């Protein structure tokens, strides 16, 4: 079994 | 106020053997903006706002929707180039994505019908607009991306002001309903040119040279139009620049320390050598057969060596001309049979080469070792798939019981290949096209036992060398022995027939060439009593 | 100011056997960059801006490019180590694409037609320039990349103070829309040296010994770069290591604390013995030939008990000499066949060996245990094509019906 | 609707009682399928020597019938396909005949669509 390929990633900004 | 600059000529734009494309593009799109108003407020229709264009690389895409952004008297067009708008944080995208419309909106709302236009072109815009629902990862923002672009182009409010242009490579990745009337509608292909394209952008590049007499008289375009087959714009220029630097680069010294005359640089001219030159080391097309290819499959020339060689070329001419000239019969095909080292295939390529038709290809095994069945099927279908694009075209199968897997014991072989060449060999091309196959083979029984000699229209036979008389004319044409020599040969062959072919003949003389001089004429003697005859 | 530096020199470059390569590159690259500007300009062309580097491993790409970039007086180049502009940040490894056009793009706004040039290199571009997918469902992994980088090299908008280098090892998985005359117009491939190429890099390596009175006067050049048959430009230079580190060895004694000799160390020179035993232990080269291999085919050698061992050996001789001195016949091809135990392995070995061309190779079933019918044709497949790199070749295929899988009943065999 | 200029590529000309035979014996056999209640399902196969018009004849009756769904399955769209994806298009062919109320569907060069070659012989069961 071929292992799963590589993912991106999504990002949430936050307020101080 | 026009909506065209006042001074503008279409020859300014510089653009050849795009005539008709340009001329549909101009009544589709901006035909309704230069008629008078009222009619058209009369008739009341709404304005087109969206052309895609689509073709290979290096056609000139680009410098359409370049020259077609200056023609026009407005704002400066917005571009985006590739995928510009993507951003790491969420919801972002699509704010840059509605940034670009806000003041086609703004200027609607203020000034209603008596707006301006506003330009924006894509580039390479198949790289944000997919099919919606294709992407395993990272598919939250493509898709939120087309619905958003999708509702902007046409949604619940309505602009009439807008126009937008597309370029792609491929033209089928994009999303349908992107596609539709009202969104992009003029849809554009933009293909190889012909001789007379050829020569047109051939006079394109070199307008300025000539004007300042930098130009030698020995140049002839038409010749260079004629030569250059299968060329794209790109490569003509690239052509002219590479024949540029070949002539610059006498003046140069770059042994120890790199100098320029500069005194003979002053009456600089470029020949017809430099052309020629340039066309046989740096610039080579990216599509068809070329010379290369005749090298290899015709490396010794043919010689007259007797009647039939005149008799076969005769009777291919008869049906290069049928199937150029006759409509009833668009299909046409053929097979060249004769035994083992005959010389099939350099007559069957110097017969498609005498054809002169704008598309030609080889299907040779020799590109396909190690090939799985359906590899071979899929890599025959690629070649009979662009032979229907073209207008008249014509293929060659060499060696078709190497093609399918033939073997006497068992007998084993491809079903597959069989099936599909028994197929493809009854297929017509769409309606006013017309095709032309040649196959060679060494074996007909094996062939009319699989019911394969039935779906061919005729047959040429190739024979072999039968009588001394040829054999001694065929040495002549060679001139690799002597008369005395030649005396003495004749002496043994005439009263004897012969069975030869051409292709072992000359393997016969090189190995006869290398012992002394004193010992030639007897081993090529020996060696062919051994070769013995089976007609 | 020249483009070129005042003090450049092609000696100074200190690459040999590539002295056609070059003149092309010149030619066809700086050429329109060095004649007066005002005859350019009538003339209307516009500059090229790619170029493309191919070839086996250690052929001396990477030295070419790194020349180039310090031969030009211009800003200091930008390099790229393979895929070191990928990021896991959605829409990061395209701004990284587009961060290195930013300067040029600058110049061009402002400063016009008098710009510098800005030069850029990718080394192993194969590893983010691969084929689109062009069919819905298989879309590359990474697309983005290539529209980014096909649209910033050539767009709406024009640059005409740019230059791009590239290198790979693989030129058939590059994306065909990359390599048009537009984009990377010249295109070269740096294959073995001959005998003369050798000389000169052997020059080269030696200049500076060859200074200081450190080699000894028993060194032939010439013979030695007879004997280096089929070497690359990294071999050569692995060998005047070698002999280098064994010459200064025999200085040093370390089978306790560690000393030198520092008495006799004023009186060190290279001799021939130590670049023979180099020859044979420590360099073994790839596209060459070693006499292992004939010590195991011929393992005892050949007795002429008779007649026949003399004609098997002369007609291979004649086979020989028509296969190098013939032109109309560029393939000829022979069998060898008789009874079992009747040693014919050998006797083809044999005459291989005397043939004397540079590039010999064997292929037997030993190396093929196991496999299925498409790894022995890929082997093979290989083996052919490393045979096509070499002006003179030599094939030998052992044992044919153990290569075919032949057994009498059915009968059975691989098609 | 189905591309007939492809397969009639020379229209049809009347030099014999029997095309006229064949073409009545059509009609009768598309009018027994229209009206009748007892045979939902009829079938008709024709046979000749090779290069004796089939395909054109069979084209020409069914377009001759008014019958709201037609179609034509053809092993010319089925180049280097397994053994697996012919049944599948067939069955897909099969199932958007049935939902009309009236169907008429034409098998063409059957030999072709079983892979048959006289050696040995093969074909794909
Ligand atoms: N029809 C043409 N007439 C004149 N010049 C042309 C033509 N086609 C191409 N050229 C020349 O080739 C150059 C490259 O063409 P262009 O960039 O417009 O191609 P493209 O189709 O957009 O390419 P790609 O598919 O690689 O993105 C143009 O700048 C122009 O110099
Ligand atoms: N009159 C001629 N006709 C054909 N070939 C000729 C003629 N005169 C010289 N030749 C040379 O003879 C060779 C023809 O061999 P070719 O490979 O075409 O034969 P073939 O019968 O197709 O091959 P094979 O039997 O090996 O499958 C080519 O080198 C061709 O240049
Ligand atoms: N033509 C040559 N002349 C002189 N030295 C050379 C030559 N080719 C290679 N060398 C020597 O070999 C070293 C390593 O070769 P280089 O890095 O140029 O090879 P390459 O082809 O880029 O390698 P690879 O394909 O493995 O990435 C060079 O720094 C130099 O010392
Ligand atoms: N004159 C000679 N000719 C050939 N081989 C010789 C001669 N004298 C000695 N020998 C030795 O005889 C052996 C020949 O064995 P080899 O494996 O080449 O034979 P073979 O017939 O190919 O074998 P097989 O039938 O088992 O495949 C080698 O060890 C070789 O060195
Ligand atoms: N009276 C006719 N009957 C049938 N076909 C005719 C007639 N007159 C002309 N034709 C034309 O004859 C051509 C031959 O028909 P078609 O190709 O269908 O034959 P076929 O018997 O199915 O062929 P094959 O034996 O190759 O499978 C068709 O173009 C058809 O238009």
């Amino acid at each position: 079994m071929a292992e799963d390929a590589d993912m991106r990633n999504e990002l949430e900004e936050m307020q101080r | 106020q026009s909506i065209i600059n006042p001074d503008w000529n279409f020859e300014k734009m510089g653009i050849g053997g795009l005539d008709k494309e340009f001329s549909d593009i101009f009544r589709r799109a901006f035909a309704s903006r230069v008629f008078p108003p009222e009619i058209v407020e009369q008739m009341g229709c709404k304005h087109v706002k969206g052309i895609l264009l689509y073709g290979p690389p290096g056609c000139g895409k680009t410098l359409l929707a370049r020259q077609i952004g200056k023609m026009l008297n407005a704002r400066e067009p917005k571009v985006v180039n590739g995928p510009e708008i993507l951003n790491k944080y969420v919801g972002e995208s699509e704010a840059n994505i509605r940034k670009l419309f806000a003041d086609a909106e703004e200027e609607q709302r203020r000034l209603g019908a008596n707006s301006g236009l506003h330009i924006i072109i894509f580039d390479e815009i198949d790289a944000i607009c997919k099919q919606r629902g294709s992407m395993a990862g990272s598919t939250g923002v493509h898709d939120t991306v087309v619905n958003q672009l999708l509702s902007k182009i046409d949604g619940v409010e309505q602009l009439n002001n807008i126009l937008v242009i597309g370029m792609t490579n491929r033209p089928d990745l994009i999303d349908e309903a992107l596609l539709r009337p009202g969104r992009l509608e003029v849809k554009m292909e933009i293909g190889l040119p012909d001789e007379k394209g050829r020569l047109q952008i051939l006079h394109i590049h070199t307008a300025r040279m000539r004007g300042h007499q930098l130009l030698s008289a020995d140049v002839d375009i038409k010749e260079l139009a004629v030569e250059t087959k299968n060329f794209s714009g790109a490569e003509l220029e690239g052509l002219v620049r590479a024949a540029q630097s070949t002539a610059m680069n006498r003046h140069i010294k770059a042994s120890t320390k790199v100098e320029v005359d500069m005194e003979k640089a002053e009456s600089l001219q470029v020949t017809r050598g430099d052309f020629l030159a340039s066309l046989e080391n740096d610039i080579k097309p990216a599509f068809g057969t070329n010379q290369e290819d005749y090298a290899s499959y015709i490396m010794n020339g043919i010689i007259k060596w007797g009647d039939p060689v005149t008799r076969v070329l005769d009777d291919g001419e008869l049906l290069v001309q049928q199937t150029k000239n006759s409509d009833r019969t668009p299909l046409v095909s053929v097979l060249l049979e004769g035994p083992p080292h005959s010389g099939k295939t350099a007559l069957a390529a110097k017969i498609a080469e005498e054809s002169n038709f704008p598309f030609i290809k080889i299907c040779s095994p020799d590109k396909m070792i190690g090939f799985s069945e359906t590899a071979k099927c899929q890599a025959m279908k690629k070649i009979f798939d662009d032979a229907y694009k073209s207008q008249l075209s014509c293929v060659v199968v060499d060696d078709i019981e190497r093609l399918l897997d033939y073997v006497p014991i068992g007998p084993r072989f491809s079903n597959l290949v069989l099936q599909a060449l028994l197929v493809l060999l009854k297929k017509a091309p769409p309606q006013g096209r017309k095709l032309l196959i040649i196959g060679t083979t060494s074996r007909k029984d094996v062939l009319q036992e699989m019911e394969m000699l039935n779906a061919f229209s005729t047959t040429i036979h190739v024979p072999n060398i039968a009588t001394g008389e040829q054999l001694l004319e065929a040495l002549e044409l060679l001139g690799n022995f002597k008369d005395k020599e030649r005396t003495t040969i004749a002496q043994q062959v005439k009263g004897k027939k012969v069975w030869i072919g051409i292709k072992k003949l000359l393997m016969l003389i090189e190995m006869s060439l290398q012992m002394d001089p004193e010992y030639r004429v007897r081993k090529f003697l020996a060696l062919l009593r051994e070769e013995g005859a089976s007609p």
